[PDB]
């Protein structure tokens, strides 16, 4: 049994615009739950569902509806978008009476972003960084730097690419985003990895680094008419060979 | 029926015990309780139940539970910390609604920072030249202005950069 | 596991005629708990009649009481007509004073 | 002694959308609360003047808890049904009876837990309450996901527990109605049945509890041949009442005699037709 | 009072 499935892992939207955010569970579940995350609050309970026909307001229902078709799909719908709705959503479901004590089954989240104006989102600016040649003497391992600079909203997915197949031994990436300026609500963002390897594999000029950065952006459905390119779902990268 | 998990953010050194703290309070008489660990990766993990009626002490590896029913309190206590136990941990309480369906209200959370101990503290700062052109470069401290940026050191590496 | 209802019909007190009794009709181990149970007086369903919770004994079998608050005369007649899955058709008993 | 027991039955509608769930509790042999799934109040209610004393919080309590037991007998008629691979369109019954017996010290002596599907003993809680018996195929498969859960450490700490501080608790609150013993209001009535033949009937009216013996004697010695009695039947006031009769030969009336046995007498009682 | 609601049912 899968579990919890939920769509999408992120979105970005304009002030106004609707969407509707999508789980499905396999275990044949009678209750079924829309949780809202944000800093300082707890998991705060929109809208659930205690069987197939009926929903029920939650603790925050104001500004989303809810739909329980059939039993499998429990769906979340935002009618005009709003900057407080700006959250992590998890949906989440229980067994049901057959079982009272069963625990809280949840998904992996959805992270949606809801701006003013979408001239505001920004893709990454994304380089990779030689390691220095003191380490490489004084530790003698080599540790290569990534850096996206000013991407909006917050939602990319880094990944480090070693002569064309992914690396998860040695890497090290940020948890949190961080905004380039605290100050401002609609800051854009930056976030950094590192990838150690032995200073014997940086200087052998066989071996290809690429650091990728998945950015999480606006949809070809989405009205552009900005001088600059569209900055819609793509994937940002930047390479460096070896060398002694 | 509500629960209080009275600590915010609590840090602590790598293999140091430490205990995070739920007080829960609710009229229901048969009632169940629950641990959850969030990584900063962003799952809600299930850890723990404990029914209302069941004994106060159990010790699952480094993890321990005491359930004392009589202060209303479910205290959650990890020895030895290692750095993963990094993460938000929630606690939570499960009664019967007036509809006859057991529903759980959460805790706000408590978030676990394990520094790691400086076992071999060489404080070094290398600074590393941008794979295209040279003159954009990165700085990389290792072992622990608004123009200027410093990310959250991961596990032990800090990245400063300035434009 | 059918089982066909005992059926007795009484009265609370020792029954004076022109004295303000309680008329009971006991149906006991049957199954299931569906079940018809009419106080009749002469024949016609008396119509404000009330009946117990349903409980059942240590054997599974249900059992519920349905009372009146009737006044007996000498030349009237009373009794209890229970119908049920287990019936071929409702069976009435008529109201003995002793 | 004393004991409390609580007796919820839950019936299947195929059709007619949720099954009905009605709950009723005793002590001895006083109903004291009542709920019905289909009664629009939506509450358990009091049946007995010393529990209606107390407070919201109790009758919110037992109403949350109660509802709660109904939702999940709904979905074990389904999964029942399921084990059985019974017809969809078929009416089914999950009857449960629990509750703790106290000494007369005021201590426990044991607990009860049993199901039933269709009127027929599906699963019972051991005396040990740490254990399960099994009827069929069908409970044998709850009772291992029982074992699993631990379930019975559940009904255990009810039974030796909450079960008997509250048992106590009516039997204090209520103790004029409970622990009063109503003697049994005796008479005999003749009824000939030929002009050589005589039916006498022993009554034994208004009395509680209901534990009591009737027997008949004839010139000293048990005499059960010719001897017909009736279910102690209820007097719908709290009282219980029960008659023996006993087929006689014409003018040896004297000669049988009636005993009646109860708590609430000291000594047990003899009549006699005159 | 009544048994709390069965944790796991039939």
């Amino acid at each position: 049994n899968a579990g919890v499935t939920q769509t999408p892992k992120f979105r970005v939207l304009k002030t106004g615009q609707s969407m509707t955010l999508l789980c499905a569970q396999d275990m044949n579940h009678e209750y079924m739950y829309w949780y809202r995350q944000d800093p300082g609050m707890g998991l705060r309970l929109i809208h659930y569902s205690v069987g197939e026909g009926t929903t029920a307001k939650g603790e925050v229902p104001d500004g989303y509806n809810v739909s329980r078709l059939k039993k499998q799909n429990f769906l979340l719908g935002l009618e005009s978008a709003a900057p407080s709705q700006t959250s992590v959503y998890f949906c989440a479901s229980s067994y049901g009476p057959g079982q009272h004590n069963s625990p809280l089954h949840f998904g992996n989240g959805t992270r949606l972003t809801v701006t003013e104006d979408l001239n505001k989102v920004f893709p990454p600016e994304v380089a990779v960084f030689e390691p220095s040649e003191a380490e490489i003497s004084h530790t003698q391992k080599a540790t290569l730097v990534c850096l996206a600079t000013g991407f909006y909203p917050d939602h990319v997915e880094l990944s480090w690419w070693v002569n064309g197949k992914e690396v998860h031994s040695g890497v090290c990436t940020d948890p949190q985003p961080l905004k380039e300026q605290p100050a401002l609500n609609d800051s854009r963002y930056a976030l950094s990895s590192r990838l150690r390897v032995s200073a014997t594999f940086w200087q052998d000029p066989r071996n290809h680094f690429r650091c990728q950065v998945q950015f999480y952006g606006l949809s070809e459905n989405d009205e552009w008419t900005q001088d600059r390119a569209k900055p819609v779902t793509q994937i940002v990268s930047a390479e460096a060979w070896g060398r002694a | 029926q509500k629960v209080t998990q009275a600590q915010t953010e609590i840090s602590v050194v790598e293999k140091e015990d430490v205990t995070l703290d739920c007080v829960y309070e609710t009229r229901d008489t048969t009632y169940y309780l629950f641990w959850y660990k969030q990584p900063p990766s962003g799952e809600l993990v299930f850890l723990i139940r404990r029914n209302s009626f069941d004994e106060q002490n159990e010790i699952s590896g480094r993890y321990s539970w005491n359930f004392q029913k009589s202060t209303s309190s479910f205290n959650f206590t990890i020895t030895a910390s290692q750095v993963v136990d990094s993460a938000v941990y929630f606690c939570a309480l499960s009664g019967p609604s007036g509809a006859g369906s057991y529903q759980l209200t959460f805790g706000k959370g408590t978030k676990l920072s394990v520094i790691p101990n400086i076992q071999n503290p060489d404080p070094a700062v290398y600074q590393l030249r941008d794979s295209k052109s040279s003159d954009k470069s990165v700085c990389l401290f290792t072992d622990f202005d608004s123009d200027v940026y410093i990310t959250d050191k991961c596990v032990n590496s800090a990245v400063a950069w300035s434009n | 596991i059918q089982r066909t209802p005992k059926i007795q019909v009484y009265s609370r007190h020792p029954a004076e005629n022109g004295k303000s009794n309680f008329l009971n009709c006991y149906v006991s181990g049957f199954h299931p708990s569906d079940i018809e149970v009419d106080l009749l007086k002469n024949g016609e369903r008396i119509e404000k009649v009330e009946h117990s919770d349903l409980s059942f004994s240590k054997d599974w079998s249900f059992y519920l009481l349905y009372y009146t608050e009737f006044t007996p005369t000498e030349k009237d007649e009373y009794a209890c007509r229970v119908n049920h899955v287990t019936l071929s058709q409702p069976k009435i008993v008529k109201w003995d004073r002793d | 002694s004393h004991s409390m027991r609580y007796f919820y039955t839950s019936v299947s509608r195929p059709g007619r959308g949720e099954p009905r769930f009605i709950a009723v509790g005793y002590v001895d042999d006083t109903q004291f609360v009542r709920f019905d799934s289909d009664a629009a109040s939506q509450r358990m209610e009091p049946r007995a003047p010393w529990i209606e004393q107390e407070g919201p919080e109790y009758w919110d309590q037992e109403t949350r808890n109660v509802k709660a037991q109904s939702q999940t007998d709904r979905v074990d008629l389904g999964t029942l049904r399921g084990y059985y691979n019974q017809s969809e369109d078929g009416s089914h019954t999950i009857q449960i009876m629990y509750g703790c017996d106290v000494g007369p010290d005021g201590r426990f002596l044991r607990g009860y837990r049993q199901d039933a599907y269709d009127g027929k003993d599906y699963i019972a809680l051991n005396e040990d309450l740490r254990s399960w018996t099994a009827a069929d195929m069908a409970a044998q498969i709850t009772k291992r996901k029982w074992e699993a859960a631990h379930a019975a450490e559940q009904q255990r700490a009810y039974l030796e527990g909450r079960c008997v501080e509250w048992l106590r608790r009516y039997l204090e609150n209520g103790k004029e109605t409970l622990q009063r013993t109503d003697p049994p209001k005796t008479h005999m009535t003749h009824h000939p049945i030929s002009d050589h033949e005589a039916t006498l009937r022993c009554w034994a009216l208004g009395f509680y509890p209901a534990e009591i013996t009737l027997t008949w004697q004839r010139d000293g010695e048990d005499q059960t041949q010719d001897t017909e009695l009736v279910e102690t039947r209820p007097a719908g006031d709290g009282t219980f009442q029960k008659w023996a009769a006993v087929v006689v030969p014409s003018g040896e009336e004297q000669r049988y005699t009636c005993h009646v046995q109860h708590e609430g007498l000291p000594k047990p009682l003899t009549l006699r037709w005159e | 009072v009544v048994v709390g609601a069965d944790g796991v049912g039939k």
